[PDB]
RNA sequence: AGGGUGAAAAGAACCCCCAUCGGGGAGUGAAAUAGAACAUGAAACCGUAAGCUCUCAAGCAGUGGGAGGGGGACCAGACC
RNA sequence: GACAACUCUCUCUAAGGAACUCGGCAAAAUAGCCCCGUAACUUCGGGAGAAGGGGUGCCCCCUCACAAAGGGGGUCGAAGU
RNA sequence: CUAUAACGGUCCUAAGGUAGCGAAAUUCCUUGUCGGGUAAGUUCCGACCCGCACGAAAGGCGUAACGAUCUGGGCACUGUCUCGGAGAGAGGCUCGGUGAAAUAGACAUGUCUGUGAAGAUGCGGACUACCUGCACCUGGACAGAAAGACCCUAUGAAGCU
RNA sequence: UUCACAUCGACGGGAAGGUUUGGCACCUCGAUGUCGGCUCUUCGCCACCUGGGGCUGUAGUAUGUUCCAAGGGUUGGGCUGUUCGCCCAUUAAAGCGGUACGUGAGCUGGGUUCAGAACGUCGUGAGACAGUUCGGUCCAUAUCCGGUGUGGGCGUUAGAGCAUUGAGAGGACCUUUCCCUAGUACGAGAGGACCGGGAAGGACGCACCUCUGGUGUACCAGUUAUCGUGCCCACGGUAAACGCUGGGUAGCCAAGUGCGGAGCGGAUAACUGCUGAAAGCAUCUAAGUAGUAAGCCCACCCCAAGAUGAGUGCUCUCCUA
RNA sequence: AGAGAAGGUCACGGCGAGACGAGCCGUUUAUCAUUACGAUAGGUGUCAAGUGGAAGUGCAGUGAUGUAUGCAGCUGAGGCAUCCUAACAGACCCACAGACUUGAAC
């Protein structure tokens, strides 16, 4: 449930701290987004002396949402924050390491992120 | 209209879940069945100009029926019943009065079925709930919040268009939910389990018949 | 719409409902027969049967509830003295309603209510 | 708003008779109440 | 701004409805259908009864044709 | 009495948080007392309650109550001006 | 080297704008241009100067403090918004009692497309339409309300210079 | 490249349309309230995307130009009072216009058109500028028509209770990406298909509350201050229309849960054709006939005999003297 | 004229139906059982469910307080039983075998 002007955290080693979604990708003329959906984002806080600057436009995918993610077996997932991970056109992350747990639903689209995660 | 096959009538009892063997969850709706499901009348083209068959349901005390309705059921030696509905067909060569209609003989498993019943009556509702209109500003001095706004252009045409989406009664009418999958049968309790939602609250009447598809079952036109 | 809502509103807020019905039971249990409207009488059956249900189980915990509900103090002490002998066999339906002509001022449907 | 013109005489009467017509249904209820009360058999209505 | 019972108050004993107001008879008077909020009492307006008549319509409402029905001191192939 | 729309006066509202809008209009938030700590600039008076942080209930003791404040210990709750 | 003109010449005035400031509460061209801020800035800040038409007590440039002043940005906050939803109260709705008002040529008061003082319920043609109420919404009746307050006229009126 | 007409097309010519700026000043001065925006529609095509074709200087992918086609769709933001327009990120595309530059007895009032004040400029001056700037009251209980819904009466030829045909009417038939076919056809290579099939989404619509949660002034619990129940304990009232908070069943609701959009059915438009005269040839046709569009009609969903053209079928009733 | 046909309306008790009308259910609540029809609402009983461990008493502690009795206590708009109360009394409208013609039957 990621609307534009939504402040997201960063999970990877990309060297950023905060993001701000401005558009959604993949969903035609949609305004919200769940985990696994790609977004366009704007950096607002970055780490000093890193390849990423403060006001760059990038692509990223949502990995954590405070909104609840329903499964088929009745299980539901909930996080206590909103976060994302930057990506390239192929979909691989720039950061070498990942923080936070990832859901198993991302293996069908983003398997590299599932491997680098500490837990699932 | 022309139905693809023959259906029956039941009562909504509630709604629950259904765990599969693998573990997937299925929001399932339950439908019971009263005593009477017997045929009352058989219509033909020679008499009425069309082929169909009546079906009664919900047996009740005989005193409650009007005496004309008694003679209609007493012709075929049929018990008293409250409701009556038809099932139009192409051929009725294999039906007679005083004939029971077991649903398990007609709906085995995983068969698509068209449910139809009365919806929940909302009453005299506005435009935002009925026609999904948008709302005006709640601040910035706006006086109109949940109003319609304009209901026409002006001097041309000079009148309000017919069928203008406006307030009125909402719900309480007949609808039909198409292509619902049947999950399970239970002949011990005389009950049937269907995936998805059903119009109305528990105790409401409905009709369930085989799913009709345009080019497959019914005669095209 | 009020689908599934079982509550008597009586054209009064909650603070006045909780006081109006609470005050009429004080008068019925001492007089045994009063003259009120039909809407007030219909809402009264739920609460009068409650206080009478407390007397069957005439314990100390059940008495403190009636004292908080019933305004006056002497009726509650007198209520538990007579009900076990008076309603030692009845199970519910501790009152009836008798209709009556309406008033002259507002045509309000009036009716009596009494303890069987 | 404001009325453009005045209502006629007979269109007025047709609207008044409807208001008066409610008395027809109120009289039947009273007659039903009396005949259901002059027998002294109803135990649900105390008239005094 | 608000005038007019009647020749004369003789302004209505008494009885019924009746808590009053008010009304119905009685009695008064040429007249009470002049009864006091009272003299002659037009029109708009609100009504009751009787004769014909409208619920597939549409129209500045009438007019020229006039089906069917009704009506009356003159008469009637007339008239309303 | 009843408890439709719609209007007004009020309360809460998941995820997000000015994307609304001419404009953060309106609403929301802040709030007391005791400590700590308070910038550029300045007419040296101010700025200043700057900002920004911590504590706050009840019970026992220290304590002699010294009107206080403070310290120590214990305890209830999601939440102590 | 272009480009500018420290400098010089000439005409006309009583004299030809000195300090400081400057697309400004002043800049027509104009969203001037460069830079900063924003993912993106006709607004805002800084600077340049081509000052249409700044300028020294109708004062000029700055200025701490103050402002229910104008103006831009940010933190926090939130139903402002995405996108609405639920609930309480007073009205609305029903019954009984009391009981107005603006308005009003008479009104048996449909739509379309034509016609017409050029925008018709009222005329023409076709279509549609049983009669009569109640609760709701206001497109039209060039609706109501104020002998247009804008413009013009009067050998009108008044205030001011 | 040669080749007027794949695509542009000078020089000039002939038209339609009534959305631009204007000319005329015919209706309105005892009043026809404005620019833009919000909300809510509805039509037109001179077609931005989606469907189907022709030509190409069309290899393929992707275009270009043009025909049929208006069924549906045509985003969210930054600046501006704006329209227009520029920019950011997306999208199948982010179409042009009419309806008093649609819509103020439906809304807003930022702009313009009052009174205050100020800068610049003009004027000796009062004052003035289609120059700028700060500020600045938008009334209204629907009579009729019209419109959304819901009743009654009467009629439908004796009077009724149920079940129904469907003339007519509406709603909805929308769309993106990926995979397979296939790295195949094509092409030197780069690069990369038509047709057909199968999945996952978007938007919209009809329903639902088992699930996740909102609200929940029925209810439960915690707690501050004060009054009262003789006092302690324990309770109740008030702190508007919960004193403030923490949870909450049913109900309602969406963010939640299911379903939906089908047809090798009919007739056509553009186009391609078959057969084949006038015209011994040729010709898609002035006989006949076949393929084929998100379009048209039916089919799908709901209403429906006030359909006065008032229907159809089953059943029932019509007593006494 | 009498009397009240089918059936409808009011009235009585209610609703997951509803602005009011309308629409739907019910109006003495059965007896038999292999079986389904005669519980409308409220109350009562019981169960699901919600809140989360009542009062009183005892124990521990100087005390605040904790702890045991105790899935307690309260609630129970919902489900199922139960006629305990109220659906009592009853009232109104309503019954010409369906005019006239023609044909085919009889
Ligand atoms: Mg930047
Ligand atoms: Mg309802
Ligand atoms: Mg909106
Ligand atoms: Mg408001
Ligand atoms: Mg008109
Ligand atoms: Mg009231
Ligand atoms: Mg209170
Ligand atoms: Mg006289
Ligand atoms: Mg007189
Ligand atoms: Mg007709
Ligand atoms: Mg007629
Ligand atoms: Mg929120
Ligand atoms: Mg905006
Ligand atoms: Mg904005
Ligand atoms: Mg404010
Ligand atoms: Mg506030
Ligand atoms: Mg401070
Ligand atoms: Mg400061
Ligand atoms: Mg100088
Ligand atoms: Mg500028
Ligand atoms: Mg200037
Ligand atoms: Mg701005
Ligand atoms: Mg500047
Ligand atoms: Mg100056
Ligand atoms: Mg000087
Ligand atoms: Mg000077
Ligand atoms: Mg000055
Ligand atoms: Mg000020
Ligand atoms: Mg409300
Ligand atoms: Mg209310
Ligand atoms: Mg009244
Ligand atoms: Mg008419
Ligand atoms: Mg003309
Ligand atoms: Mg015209
Ligand atoms: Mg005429
Ligand atoms: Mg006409
Ligand atoms: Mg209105
Ligand atoms: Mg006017
Ligand atoms: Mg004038
Ligand atoms: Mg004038
Ligand atoms: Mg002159
Ligand atoms: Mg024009
Ligand atoms: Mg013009
Ligand atoms: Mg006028
Ligand atoms: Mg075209
Ligand atoms: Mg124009
Ligand atoms: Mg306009
Ligand atoms: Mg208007
Ligand atoms: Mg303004
Ligand atoms: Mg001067
Ligand atoms: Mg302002
Ligand atoms: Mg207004
Ligand atoms: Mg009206
Ligand atoms: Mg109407
Ligand atoms: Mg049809
Ligand atoms: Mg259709
Ligand atoms: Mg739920
Ligand atoms: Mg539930
Ligand atoms: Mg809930
Ligand atoms: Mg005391
Ligand atoms: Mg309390
Ligand atoms: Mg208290
Ligand atoms: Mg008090
Ligand atoms: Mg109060
Ligand atoms: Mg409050
Ligand atoms: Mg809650
Ligand atoms: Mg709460
Ligand atoms: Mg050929
Ligand atoms: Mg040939
Ligand atoms: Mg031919
Ligand atoms: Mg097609
Ligand atoms: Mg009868
Ligand atoms: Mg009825
Ligand atoms: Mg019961
Ligand atoms: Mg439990
Ligand atoms: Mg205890
Ligand atoms: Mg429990
Ligand atoms: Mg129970
Ligand atoms: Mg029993």
């Amino acid at each position: 449930m990621i609307q534009p002007q939504t402040h997201l955290n960063v999970a990877d080693n990309s060297g950023a701290r905060e993001l701000m979604c401005i558009r959604i990708i993949g969903a035609s003329n949609r305004r919200y987004a769940r985990i696994g959906d790609v977004i366009v984002a704007v950096i607002k806080e970055a780490i000093p002396n890193t390849p990423l600057e403060r006001s760059e436009v990038i692509r990223a995918v949502v990995v954590r949402t405070c909104k609840e993610l329903k499964r088929d077996n009745g299980m539901i997932i909930r996080y206590d924050d909103n976060a994302a991970v930057i990506i390239d056109q192929e979909g691989n992350p720039k950061g070498t390491r990942i923080f936070g747990a990832i859901a198993r639903e991302l293996r069908q689209k983003f398997a590299k992120i599932v491997s680098l995660a500490p837990e699932v | 209209s022309v139905d693809a096959g023959i259906g029956v009538m039941g009562t909504k009892l509630g709604m629950m879940s259904f765990f599969e063997e693998d573990g997937t969850v299925v929001p399932v709706t339950v439908i019971g069945f009263k005593e009477g499901n017997i045929v009352t009348q058989v219509k033909t083209e020679s008499t009425d100009g069309y082929n169909a068959v009546q079906v009664g349901y919900e047996r009740l005390r005989d005193r409650k029926l009007t005496m004309p309705e008694r003679g209609h059921l007493n012709k075929a030696g049929v018990i008293p019943m409250r409701h009556l509905q038809e099932f139009r067909l192409v051929s009725v060569d294999d039906f007679t009065p005083s004939q029971k209609l077991l649903f398990e003989e007609l709906f085995k498993e995983g068969d698509m079925v068209d449910i139809s019943g009365t919806t929940i009556g909302k009453g005299f509702q506005g435009g935002i709930k009925r026609h999904n209109f948008k709302r005006g500003l709640m601040t910035h001095g706006s006086k109109s919040h949940r109003a319609l706004g304009s209901i026409g252009a002006g001097t041309t045409p000079g009148h309000v268009y017919k069928g203008k989406k406006m307030p009125g009664r909402m719900g309480g009418t007949k609808t039909k939910i198409r292509k619902l999958k049947i999950m399970k049968i239970d002949t011990d309790l005389r009950v049937v389990m269907i995936k998805g939602a059903v119009p109305g609250k528990p105790g409401n009447l409905l009709r369930l018949a085989p799913a009709k598809i345009v080019g497959k079952n019914i005669p095209k036109n | 719409m009020k689908h599934g809502r079982k509550i008597h509103r009586l054209s009064r807020p909650a603070d006045q409902r909780r006081a109006l019905l609470r005050g009429l039971t004080t008068q019925l249990l001492k007089h045994g027969r009063i003259k009120t409207t039909r809407a007030k009488a219909s809402a009264m059956r739920k609460y009068v049967d409650k206080m009478i249900t407390l007397a069957k189980e005439g314990s100390l915990h059940k008495r403190r509830q009636a004292l908080g509900f019933i305004y006056e103090k002497q009726i509650v002490h007198a209520l538990f003295a007579e009900v076990p002998e008076r309603y030692g066999d009845r199970n519910g339906g501790y009152t009836r309603i008798i209709r009556t002509l309406p008033r002259r001022g507002d045509n309000a449907p009036m009716a009596y209510i009494e303890l069987v | 708003a404001v009325p453009k013109k005045r209502t006629s005489i007979y269109k007025k009467r047709i609207r008044k008779n409807i208001w008066k017509k409610k008395g027809y249904w109120a009289a039947l209820k009273a007659f039903s109440l009396a005949k259901s009360l002059s027998t002294g058999n109803s135990k649900s209505f105390f008239v005094r």
